DNA sequence: AGCGTGGGCGGGAAAATCTCTAGCA
DNA sequence: ACTGCTAGAGATTTTCCCGCCCACGCT
DNA sequence: AGCGTGGGCGGGAAAATCTCTAGCA
DNA sequence: ACTGCTAGAGATTTTCCCGCCCACGCT
């Protein structure tokens, strides 16, 4: 039950929060408001709350 | 909470400060420091310091659309070796990559492949060519050249030879089949020495006297391990032994690849 | 029983081995360096034999 | 590593080859081929060498299928040319020197295979061909009615594909696995690596004693300085080095040894 | 010269091969090896791996011009400190540069400046200003943007926080005063928890304190050291001691700060 | 070291030196320095109202183009800027430039028309700014707030023929009057005394950092022949086998394993 | 007359320290770590004062 | 007496050989015939 | 045999450093 | 003659502390 | 006191690894 | 459910060799 943010595909700017779904060793799936999206560990941060 | 909380609250309002300036001017511990760091959303940091994996099994495939001189050129890779075929396309259309994997996978045993989502890979026409020979198809994440990295850097590396041997025939094409030829063949070194062609000789022929060696000695072997684990005095078993150990061997009872020691393990023979 | 493993741990940039196998499915091998059960999965495993054994 | 003098008995008696010899008494290979090299009977001329190749022509509906084939393991494939001319045949034995190493090549005479350019093409490779010879005329036939049998896959799979080289490919790879049968009812595939790579461990063995035969052993035997040789190395131990001088299987100590350089 | 020398030579001339692959196919040593790969000047390689040093001395002030919502933006750091000031520029010209500059050099103990070859810091005026000021220039490598590049981490740096800073204030100039203030001031760490600002001061006063101890004992103390080195019994002098040593004082007797050992040393009062 | 304490509290008493006096003299740790300057009974003195962000700032309309001059009065040294429009933003803006370069905590100004806008008051408040209107700190450098303007302008009137434009004379006459007028007790230009300020200011704000976090905490502590637990002790320094504490008014030394620290 | 001196070596982008300062000049710096007396030139110097130095 | 061959900068073919100069830890000034240029160390190579 | 104290131990917080990466046009 | 560098996130190592409890001193 | 070997040492070649970087758009 | 990586250049360590010479073993 943690919140994520995660810098977006070939852009500067950071979006967020969203809801963990399934972590993965490079890359975690996650829900913002309706998008299931999938993003790289590099390119993105869950918070530890 | 103190006053000094309160106003690190407004500084942090204010400035957007660290948590070591925080801890400093207000005599804070680090943890609420990082609390108030992560408290405005407008502070986000720059995420993690750690690359991922790509998986290398001997079944999977990489391919990638790459352009020079105008011109597409398809590279295909496996992953596990190296081992490197490229050619010119008439046109980026997803039938004629389509008959690229079918030859790729009538030469050698292709089972998985692993690209982005290029308009070339993302036909109707590579789905029923995939399920027609029984392929694992899989992309990458979306708008990362990452998980791609090793053809990538195999696009590098054979327009490097070809800035080499680009002179010594007229066309492309010609130019490319050389190039990919002392790539495959005659560039020596990394692993064993080897050039790729005998690095994937050696996967694919261990891979076979490999598993048919152990194929015919699951049905041979069998013997069944009880055990009794740390912290426990219970029996608990069956169990099948994957290999016999030293002081300690090693099972899977039911789904977990386990070690246990000779002392907690007990082998019957049925 | 007496093939060479190079393999490589999670979030590590280099290769290590050359291991001996221990036992192999599919999905998942146990190798051995010098005493370790290393239980690597498929995906990081690379299993060959290294033609300079004609001296080991 | 005591099966050097029961190796020469079993191929005194019975000649079995290195390959028995050496997985059996699990010995290293140069002892192995050392002792079939001094069966005065048994011996095996080269050119085996199992990079043979065979080239042949059709053109089918129209359209021109070029067949090779690698002859030591059975394997076929083919491919479609637009128009029947010599630079078509240099890039497609380019590609077969590219994946594979071809070495010879079985053809015949014909206008269609007879350029120039494959003549350049293969002096740029390096390759010993072939033409109309058989290297041994048993699988002549065989090469037939291989690519008969391919013809009837590809009667078969014409239903299976819109555009001829769609079919051709589809064709490929399934007698590359879906024909089946021989010792162990095995693919293509699971023939033609072990086919190449045994040829790898021969070369590789071969390069391996091409510079030691250069090189020299000087010893000396236990309870005495008598320094012989100079012997040939086959094995450098790690305690006991193998040689021999004359016809002598000998396990030597190291201080008991000693090497010349060149 | 072995035959599979010159057929080295050959396979190098048709395919450019490894030094790893003539050494494997024809038992050479790796010495020709590498010569045969020196030989083919096509065969010519990526070059070298190890990174050069930036210079870290006080007197040093980094300068460029970046460009930001079609804005062009004259940022300047020192270097030893981080300390950053940067403005808004009205258009990319010379005089205007050398207004900052004037700024920098009336404000700032700013000896020498160090920037690219951009077309605004190479017009006659800032020559001019420079000479006025007595400023040593310095410019880089005309196409690497690697030895001026800790100003360039800087600016990133900076537009990080322009973009968390640029929704507080309505106009751009004084969001970025506002983002400039906040990284000389609130942003702490780095070397011993501080922001830049007291960093420079730090460096300033340790400059115009240190060596004004070191003019100030120099005057009093001077002692001449007659050495004897080492494979050499001769008493060589007199040197100029730097400090005294427990075991071995450290002297310069021509050019050369030698750390001499005491016994080797022989220390006159005058 | 730990026998230097009487013989600074003697000076203190007899001499009253402060205590960076008796800190650096008598090598000891500041603690105790600032402990013996503040058990005195006529060395304390007023508190803060020193200040090194004494800002005196002042507008005038040379050749009728605005300069604005601000003086850091507390050592001395000056800086301007050149305006193009009288109106509070220009204000808002030099004064933010200040606060970034410099802390500048104090402002001494008048409540004329140019200096008094809303826009000047959002400023000083994000950057949390003390302002002054009118009011000296101390009358004594008002005068020389005067003459430091007129000696600009004679800067100016010497240098405006070292340049073209306005400003452009204006920011070698900064630099000049930064560099080029020297004198005070050591030769210093006009830097190395605001940078001595500024560095001893961060030193005592660093000092009055480190112990206000350690007034919260106690030390119980017992003694040598005494397994008693008296206190709680003021810690002053954190020792390695003797630290240095006080009781009620004694500046001791106690064994560590003899301490108890609570740590609020 | 003991400093606070952190520098750094060639072919490494690290900084290490800190080091006692032992003399000064223009171009060379002596500087001293635990045992070393190691010569810098002074485009890889950095000359500090702590603020923290107040407990040492 | 070194040959050195390099690439120039914003470039991804390589040049030369050609004669050093003076030699420096980051960069090398270099004569290729009448062509006096410094280039990094990272762009080059030297014999 | 109760009673009163000490010493390392582990559990844990937390503090220093190391490693490693985005990214600067 | 010139020269990559710098702020942040875990990860890992190191180190006080504490409480405590088992080991050891007092009536 | 001649004569006849031995052992480590250092100088050096060379061989295995560290590491580190351009570059893939 | 996913995931940076790979060939080359000094650089550094390490390891045989050789010769040799100083240290010892025999007429
Ligand atoms: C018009 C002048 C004339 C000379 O050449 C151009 C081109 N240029 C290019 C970059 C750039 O690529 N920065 C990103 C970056 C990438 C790698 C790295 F190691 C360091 C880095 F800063 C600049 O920053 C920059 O200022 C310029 C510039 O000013 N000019
Ligand atoms: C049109 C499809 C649709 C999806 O997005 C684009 C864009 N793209 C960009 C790169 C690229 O940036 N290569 C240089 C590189 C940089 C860093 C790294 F780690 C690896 C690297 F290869 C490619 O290689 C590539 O194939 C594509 C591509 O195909 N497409
Ligand atoms: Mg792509
Ligand atoms: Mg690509
Ligand atoms: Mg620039
Ligand atoms: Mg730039």
């Amino acid at each position: 039950n943690f919140r994520v943010y995660y810098r977006d595909s070939r852009d500067p700017v950071w979006k967020g929060p969203a809801k963990l779904l399934w972590k993965g060793e490079g890359a975690v799936v996650i829900q913002d408001n309706s998008d299931i999206k999938v993003v790289p560990r590099r390119k993105a941060k869950i918070i530890r709350d | 909470f103190l006053d000094g909380i309160d106003k690190a609250q407004e500084e942090h309002e204010k400035y957007h400060s660290n948590w070591r300036a925080m801890a400093s001017d207000f005599n804070l511990p680090p943890v609420v420091a990082k609390e108030i760091v992560a408290s405005c959303d407008k502070c986000q940091l720059k995420g993690e310091a750690m690359h991922g994996q790509v998986d290398c099994s001997p079944g999977i495939w990489q391919l990638d659309c790459t352009h020079l001189e105008g011109k597409v050129i398809l590279v295909a890779v496996h992953v596990a070796s190296g081992y490197i075929e490229a050619e010119v396309i008439p046109a980026e259309t997803g039938q004629e990559t389509a008959y690229f994997l079918l030859k790729l996978a009538g030469r050698w045993p292709v089972k998985t492949v692993h690209t982005d989502n290029g308009s070339n890979f993302t036909s109707t026409t590579v789905k029923a060519a995939c399920w027609w020979a029984g392929i694992k198809q899989e992309f990458g994440i979306p708008y990362n050249p990452q998980s791609q990295g090793v053809i990538e850097s195999m696009n590098k590396e054979l327009k490097k030879i070809i800035g080499q041997v680009r002179d010594q025939a007229e066309h492309l094409k010609t130019a490319v089949q050389m190039a990919v030829f002392i790539h495959n063949f005659k560039r020596k070194g990394g692993i064993g020495g080897y050039s790729a062609g005998e690095r994937i000789v050696d996967i694919i022929a261990t891979d076979i006297q490999t598993k048919e060696l152990q194929k015919q000695i699951t049905k041979i072997q069998n013997f069944r391990v009880y055990y009794r684990d740390s912290r426990d005095p219970v029996w608990k078993g069956p169990a099948k032994l994957l290999w016999k150990g030293e002081g300690a061997v090693v099972i899977q009872d039911n789904s977990d690849i386990k070690v246990v020691p000779r002392r907690k393990a007990k082998i019957i023979r049925d």
